[PDB]
């Protein structure tokens, strides 16, 4: 994921998502 | 009439690219000076107009990136036509020049050192646009604005060198 905080670019790597039905991923 | 016309195109495109670099640098300096004045008016006393000013500074940097891409492909096709002439004429050959005096390897070194200087200067401008909106020490703000204005990786004598191609192409009158 890419976001520009006031000109500074950020690199984000998603490791885990836990959702609303309670099922998580690996 | 084929390679010499490529030198005619290359010198004129070099001069046009230097002119658009100067216009984009003036627009970037005005936006950066407004950003620093808004930051010191913030701190002495929001995110929408600061984000908008940072976004048009990003659009200025994208235009400079496009100019550097055209610079790299122009030096690459100049390297290709010098290597094409070096392969076609053989090794042991006393080549007469296309214009009165100059061989084409001088055009390759001129394009190589101009490409290296503007490639370093663009990286310094990216670091300035990264670090300008967050710092708080005003000496470092004046230093960052002076690094935008005075361009310390672009040397003066290379302009003399550009005019050497302007006396190897002939857009200026002898």
């Amino acid at each position: 994921l890419y976001c520009t905080f006031y000109g500074r670019p950020y690199k984000l790597q998603v490791l885990r998502v836990k959702g609303a039905d309670g099922m998580i991923l690996g | 009439s084929v390679s010499a016309r490529k030198i005619k195109d290359n010198a004129a495109d070099w001069h046009n690219l230097i002119l658009k670099w100067e216009t984009l640098n003036d627009a970037g300096f005005t936006t950066a000076n407004n950003i620093a004045n808004l930051k010191i008016s913030l701190l002495n006393k929001y995110n929408e107009e600061l984000e908008k000013l940072c976004e048009e500074l990003q659009a200025t940097l994208d235009g400079l990136t496009k100019i550097q891409v055209k610079m790299e492909k122009l030096s690459s096709t100049t390297k290709g036509i010098c290597e094409l002439e070096n392969y076609h004429y053989g090794e042991e050959s006393k080549r007469p020049p296309l214009f009165h005096t100059w061989p084409t390897t001088h055009f390759y070194e001129v394009s190589h050192k101009l490409l290296e200087m503007y490639r370093k200067e663009l990286l310094l401008k990216r670091t300035v646009a990264k670090e300008l909106a967050h710092t708080g020490d005003p000496d470092l703000t004046l230093s960052y604005l002076s690094m935008w204005l005075h361009q310390p990786y672009v040397e003066s004598d290379s302009r003399l060198h550009l005019e050497s191609m302007l006396l190897e192409t002939g857009h200026r009158a002898l």
